[PDB]
């Protein structure tokens, strides 16, 4: 027919139950209370499996000692004895680990593409009729990617631990919320007050759920119109630069002292009537813009609103993009849900669904939308899926209808102002000591805060376990210090640290086990580029080799508090300067090492292979 | 009005054979079916009179675009005289007769998933009178015979005791059963009692009395066909015949 | 590389699927015949110094005698004609004219119901895609005559790929300065001002010398089967009248400057051969609308 | 110095020299009258509910009573009109049709073969040449509306010379911004938006200041003697149909988007007066071709 | 071992199960008779100048009088025949023609409506299976005439098994060089060029000597009961027209180059006795389709 | 790369340009009708014994 999108139900809008078409129809996960209850239980189980509340409580004392041993300046120390800082560290540490792992997988994908750029260029140029999903399969096969599936089922199987979204209610379980002092400036009373968070922080955690996008999701929008390998890589980096900036904003909302809003769906109080209408309000915690979607009958309308600069009277800010008239004053039952996709991903499907509003049934429109928001499940309709990915690229590209850099900058300024206002208000009410406990000024942004990233190692070379940490990219400029903590069963041990650059690596041998040891100090300019031994670099790789290891931690610290920001890179900025990461794969064997091998040595000195012994 | 005047099974099925589906469908927007409303009845009360609108009223209502709405529009036309608002059905379906939709597979409409209990409840079978329930049961039997669902029709009658007593007796494939049937299915007709130009309280009763009073005017109008005085002027194709058989019966 | 396309060829909205049967096709043709008689009745009234010619014309069209103090709206035929125009434009526009009313109006006069008796030439030029190298910029402006401006900023001469579709019969290219154009594998000829091309011949390669920009003007001709009474002058006037009257004011539709652009855009869409058939009936409906509304302005 | 000229004025190919006598011109006039009656026979057929009006007109045109199975094509008159059209376009086209057949067909109707009874106005803009200084760029785009985009990069203001020929009667210039234009060896006036010029006055000098580009839009009017029956709407439609059917596909010929460009280009040739007389007969032949082929599509 | 099979025998799709009753078969027979009269009416209209034979033939076929300005389409009978043809090819094709319309059209002429009066010979060769040893290569090409190319690269002579099914009546094999052929477990005769075989006799063994390849050309004759009006030439022409007109594009259907190999492929499937009955009715419908469409194109 | 083409598609020689007018095409049609009657006259001759 004329329509490219064909509804599973015909023009009669009736599908017989028990038939194949009805079996493959999408389900309303948000609207169905059985479906919503099941999704929440599985999500909580996944979080509790990887992150154990009983384990995090036990490791509190060990982490507190390490943070003090960093010898930070006054006003920049992180005190984990305070309950508020410990809760913020728990959320931040898991947030940064997930972002770190996604960045690591992106670098491997970039290296794989560059190794087979001739075959990749042929696929992109010759084949344009196939969909985005089919193009991703061919690319992920031509390159020897570890994960070769873009299907949601294959992604979940190969997702692995460490990238599981954080579940706020699990983190906030069992923490004291109400403590009174009643005008008692005493050491015992102040110690008691430091043990409890306030109600505002409890409400923030109950409405928090992080979103982390795998590189196998990003590849489909990246290759939808890409014609060359450079365009594909440039699109991949542009999307992840936007994602990382939004992820930073998400953590900053917990630091400032206000309650974050919760996404909800409004549906009519009376079920099974003629009149059918639904209103979705999405408040992405990891973003600066929101979405309001209204479906009355077969008509779909949307409005993109700013999450900043809003008075207390109205939750919605100014409208930055309009797609119709949406009434948010509709009366009905309110069902709260947690979005699992970014604002751009939600917006991309809304534009695609509006185009095919009359070509799909209402149940298909609702089921496809709710499955994406609540499960990150892409629509099974291939034609609908392809249009969504085309809109996702447009929302990210330079021709985007939304100026993302302007809105992200405004969100940062608005959040900083709110922190100052809330700190001054509580200072007058209670005092400086109480205000500092509840609103710590040391945390600020996610990549500005001093944070630790526990490392997991599955590779053992001659009895030495390799722990890999990727240094950079940096969204801030200043001076950065890196430290490593090594816990080993043996009483005396020798461990090695290696930093890989574009031309050569630096080998370090250390012996101190439990106290943190500084490994690398760097200076980064306003372009997010550091000068590592005469060569400009955008990121570095740090590998720790430890024998009979139990735990390895890496601490990131900025010299100054509230480090100034670096403008987010776009597609034009990424294609301008190209850095080679093919050297991040090579390893060394600490067992076969000599005194002459330690230090900074360029590749020319080594042979082919044998990156341990410096004899050519 | 013409559909409500038919008083025998033979006349009802004969009318449905010559009546296309577009007569069942209405092109007026109407209102949503189930609503508690206040109407004005000044002949009886000064205050507004509460009532609930329904699909078997004589006034067009808005209908669902699915097949369920189409069948529910056909039955409402038979029992109430007006259908519902289901636009953009298509030329191919609308040109077919009502009997063809209910009885023939060649129309292209699939109706085997229909539930008689849900359709009856949506049509407010409790509010229907004896003639209205008999007419709806005729529609159910024709649909059951089309889909090979004769057993399901009988079980649905067993669950509903009042429906079993008044269920018309005819085999939807044999014309001999239709001729023998003597059930009175007329909703409007010449009244033996005193019929006055007075209003009724409920929407259904008031709308029904409008058709009853309109039929009296139609009976004496020039449009009415008087078989006793003008039988020779009728065309032979549509002239009344003792050996009148529906096609395929 | 960059892709440039004509604005009017982008996203043709689906057209209506109702009132396309033989019975409804007679109604549109009958309405056109009777709406024409209203226009000529004005001149005959002046010659005869009487309103008898107009009374006969209006009575046949509206089924009521003209009366003073009553706004002459055209009766039931005008209402039916307005609604079928609404249904033709969009598939989501409701069809609210009963078939029995369509049949009754179509019996008012006897006409040939065939909408494929004749043909017409349409002047909208389809430029589906222009492929350009990295260092060149291409801009496309216009629908009746498309001016393609290309500028080469790179060091070497560039090759620009022109795709004119497959529906158009002939395309004539004219340049501000002489240029070279050839097929995909044919050798380049000497530079000349004008070229005549068959769109089915294949993609066309144009060399772009470095220096001053080169502007190519395109003109195309397309043949579409239409009823013999079709008149492009009257259809275009009706298209503008319908847009101003709000007959096309419905959500999720595209808007075009002329009926020429509308019919060409639907032709190039998927299922184009069966979309132009509906658009032709819309054109004859719009031709009747223009004549009727000019005689009876409301 | 750089010279820019209109694309459609370049290299007008010689027109044919056959079928220009009084007898042949009468045949073209007869065909146009008979073809016009053929189109109006369709409207009369609908009113009469019969094919009698059409059968009458086809019998006059094609000298045979049509049979239902046969595909109506026009008979000998249609063949004669087609070959006559090809001969007019090019001097290389053969003259198949004998003079005996032309004389027989010319006797079918009583109409004069005159071609100078009336006039017509043609809107092609003849920019013969534009001479510009070295540091300036000039581009000419369009025929019905000529847009001249001029940009200079030198420090001083430049003088651009416009030559519109001698044939055109009136040329109206409009600019994006007010500009200065004066005749050769005449004082420059104040900047104005619009200028009305007579091409016989002489070359015109335009002051081009340094800065943003200046665009001048040009429209022209030319009077050419034509028969009274001449109709520009039908001639232009016939021109596109002739190109579509390949009647103009001959070696060593030029191609034009409209009959307006064709006749104006030939008028500006050295033997313009002799060429135009042949082109006017072609226009009436194309007018008959448009009517005959729409009534009898093949 | 290796196995080779004829391409056209692979995966015969199910056929329709509607319009196979006596009344429907009468409609197909009536359409064939009336369509034949349409073609014959053209020649009669040439011997006598009148168009009476065509008007009579078309009026019976289309239930309306032919008109000069209206396209001749065949009327309700043409629509019924086209839709009925679609139903036979696939079981997924909808059956939308009402039975009351089929019965009405079957009353136009008095014909037998019987499908088993006569027979016809079909020339497709059903090579169901060719079994070859390890070191031999076998390739089968062709449907009307099948050439089997066999090459032996082994040390000794190889035995190749030929299975021709049980349906075909006679098979004639001719080789490029003389070869040896015998039934299973039977002594082998002297080499000779040609063999006449009965497929029901059993699998056939061919000796393949080491050396130059041996090519066997196969031809088969099969007898299938058909109506007395069956004409193979008309059926084959109608089959090609239906494929080009889009009547056979349904999801999950096999495609064949000829009607000959379509009926033979269905005959070799399970329940092939019942499938051939439907295919024969499709052949007579295609015979009617060809004559009607040639007389009334589009 | 190697190119293979159908033998019968190679180098079609130009066809004649005469006897394509309406009168000439009628002559071909007349001859076909008259020649067809000539063949059927043989069968009619046998039936009539003359």
């Amino acid at each position: 027919s004329q329509n490219s999108i064909i509804s599973l139900t015909g023009n009669d809008r009736t599908v017989a139950d028990g038939t194949f078409n009805s079996m493959i129809m999408p389900r309303a996960v948000i609207a169905n209370e059985r479906e919503h209850f099941m999704k929440t239980r599985i999500d909580k189980i996944e979080h509790d499996l990887n992150r154990s509340a009983k384990q995090e409580m036990m490791d509190r004392q060990s982490l507190a000692e390490d943070y003090n041993a960093l010898n930070l300046a006054v006003g920049q120390e992180i005190k984990l004895d305070i309950a508020t800082q410990h809760q913020l560290n728990r959320l931040g540490s898991a947030m940064y680990k997930a972002d770190h792992e996604r960045e690591t997988e992106l670098t491997d994908l970039i290296n794989r593409i560059r190794e087979n750029e001739v075959t990749v260029n042929g696929i992109l140029e010759n084949q344009k009729a196939i969909t985005a999903a089919e193009r991703a399969d061919l690319l992920l096969e031509v390159v020897a990617s570890t994960a070769k599936s873009v299907s949601a089922a294959g992604r979940a199987a190969a997702d692995g631990s460490g990238v599981v979204p954080v579940f706020g209610p699990s983190v906030a379980n069992g923490i004291k919320v109400g403590i009174d002092i009643a005008d008692s400036v005493a050491e015992a009373a102040i110690a008691v007050k430091e043990s409890g968070i306030i109600t505002q922080l409890n409400d923030v955690y109950h409405a928090f759920q992080s979103v982390h996008v795998a590189p196998n999701d990003v590849i489909k929008p990246a290759a939808v119109v890409a014609g060359t390998s450079t365009e594909l890589i440039g699109n991949l980096q542009a999307i992840y630069s936007r994602l990382r900036s939004h992820s930073d904003i998400g953590f900053k909302k917990a630091t400032v002292g206000d309650v974050i809003p919760n996404s909800y769906m409004i549906k009519p109080v009376n079920s099974t009537e003629y009149a059918s209408w639904q209103l979705y309000v999405i408040h992405p915690v990891q973003g600066s813009l929101g979405l309001v979607v209204q479906l009355m009958g077969d008509a779909l309308t949307y409005n993109v609103f700013a999450q900043y600069g809003n008075t207390s009277a109205s939750e919605f800010g100014k409208t930055v993009l309009t797609g119709g008239a949406t009434n948010t004053a509709l009366e009905g039952t309110k069902v709260k849900f947690q979005t699992k996709v970014t604002a751009q991903q939600a917006l991309a499907l809304t534009m695609a669904l509006k185009d095919a509003a009359s070509m799909l049934s209402q149940g298909e429109l609702i089921g496809y939308f709710e499955q994406y928001i609540n499960l990150a499940l892409e629509p099974d309709n291939l034609s609908l899926q392809d249009n969504m990915h085309k809109y996702h690229h447009l929302l990210t590209s330079q021709n985007s209808p939304i100026d993302w850099n302007y809105h992200d900058e405004e969100m940062h300024k608005w959040l900083d102002s709110r922190k100052t206002t809330n700190y001054d208000a509580m200072q007058k009410k209670d005092g400086t000591v109480i205000a500092d406990i509840h609103i710590p000024k040391v945390f600020n942004d996610l990549r500005n805060t001093t944070l630790h990233c526990k490392l997991e190692g599955k590779q053992t070379i001659a009895g030495y376990t390799v722990y890999e940490y990727l240094i950079g990219p940096w969204a801030h400029y200043g001076d950065i210090d890196y430290s490593v903590v090594v816990d080993t069963l043996n009483e005396e041990t020798k461990w090695y640290c290696e930093v890989i650059g574009i031309d050569g690596h630096l080998l370090i041998e250390k012996s101190v086990q439990h106290k943190p040891e500084k490994i690398l100090e760097l200076t980064v300019n306003d372009s997010g580029v550091t000068s590592f031994n005469g060569r400009n670099h955008d990121r570095l790789k740090l590998k720790v080799y430890v024998k009979d290891s139990l735990s390895v931690k890496v601490f990131r610290n900025w010299i100054g508090i509230n480090a100034p920001r670096v403008k987010t890179k776009m597609f034009n900025d990424h294609i301008g300067v190209k850095y080679d990461y093919s050297h991040f794969d090579k390893n060394i064997s600490p067992a076969h090492l000599t005194l002459t091998d330690l230090g900074w040595h360029t590749w020319d000195q080594y042979n082919a292979g044998n990156w341990t012994n410096i004899k050519p | 009005m013409d559909v409500l005047s038919k008083g025998s099974l033979k006349e009802l099925l004969a009318h449905l054979e010559k009546t296309p589906l577009e007569e069942a469908i209405s092109y007026r927007i109407g209102t949503v079916p189930y609503q508690n409303v206040l109407i004005s009845r000044n002949e009886y009360y000064n205050q507004l009179y509460p009532d609930t609108t329904s699909l078997i009223d004589g006034v067009s209502r808005e209908g669902q675009r699915n097949v369920n709405g189409l069948i529910m529009s056909i039955i409402s036309y038979v029992v109430s005289g007006s259908g519902h608002y289901i636009p953009n059905i298509g030329f191919m379906l609308l040109r077919r007769s009502i009997l063809d939709i209910l009885t023939k597979h060649d129309t292209g409409l699939v109706t085997n998933n229909l539930n008689y209990g849900i359709i009856a409840r949506n049509l407010t079978v409790s509010k229907m009178n004896c003639e209205q329930r008999k007419r709806m049961l005729i529609c159910f039997k024709l649909l059951a015979y089309k889909d090979g669902n004769q057993n399901d029709y009988e079980i649905y009658l067993n669950q509903n005791i009042p429906l079993k007593q008044i269920a018309p007796n005819f085999i939807p494939g044999d014309m001999r059963t239709v001729i023998h049937n003597q059930d009175q299915l007329a909703i409007v007709g010449i009244p033996a009692y005193r019929l006055t130009q007075s209003t009724e309280l409920s929407i259904r009763d008031d709308n029904a009395k409008s058709y009853k009073l309109g039929y009296v005017d139609w009976y004496n109008s020039n449009s009415f066909l008087r078989e006793r005085s003008e039988f020779n002027l009728i065309r032979l194709k549509d002239r009344d015949t003792k050996y009148g058989k529906l096609n395929g019966w | 590389a960059n892709r440039a396309t004509s604005a009017f060829l982008d996203n043709p909205h689906p057209v209506g699927v109702n009132y396309v049967d033989e019975g409804s096709r007679q109604f549109v043709a009958v309405a056109e015949l009777l709406a024409s008689k209203l226009i000529d009745s004005s001149r005959e009234s002046d010659e005869s110094n009487s309103d008898v010619p107009f009374v006969q014309a209006y009575s046949k069209f509206a089924d009521d005698n003209p009366r003073h103090l009553r706004v002459k709206t055209g009766g039931k035929m005008a209402n039916a004609l307005t609604n079928v125009i609404r249904s033709y434009y969009s598939i989501n526009a409701p069809a609210i004219v009963p078939q029995v009313e369509i049949d009754r109006l179509a019996s008012k006069a006897t006409v040939s119901g065939d909408m494929y008796n004749s043909y017409a030439i349409f002047n909208s030029v389809p430029i589906v895609e222009v492929l350009s190298p990295a260092r060149t910029t291409v801009s496309i402006v216009g629908s009746d005559r498309a001016d393609v401006t290309m500028l080469n900023t790179g060091a070497g001469a560039a090759n620009i790929t022109f795709n004119f579709g497959q529906i158009a019969e002939t395309v004539i290219l004219k340049g501000s300065v002489p240029f070279q154009l050839a097929r995909l594998n044919q050798p380049m000829p000497a530079a000349r001002f004008t070229y005549k091309l068959r769109p089915l011949d294949g993609p066309f390669i144009v060399v772009l010398p470095v220096g001053n920009p080169l502007v190519i003007s395109a003109t195309a001709a397309t043949r579409i089967q239409v009823p013999l009474a079709f008149n492009k002058a009257l259809v275009e006037s009706g298209f503008q009248t319908a847009m101003n009257d709000g007959l096309f004011d419905i959500q999720n539709v595209n808007y075009y400057s002329s009926f020429d652009e509308f019919i060409i855009s639907q032709y190039h869409a998927q299922d184009g051969i069966n979309r132009v058939s509906t658009c032709v009936i819309l054109g004859l409906a719009l031709q009747a609308y223009d004549q009727m509304r000019r005689a009876l302005p409301v």
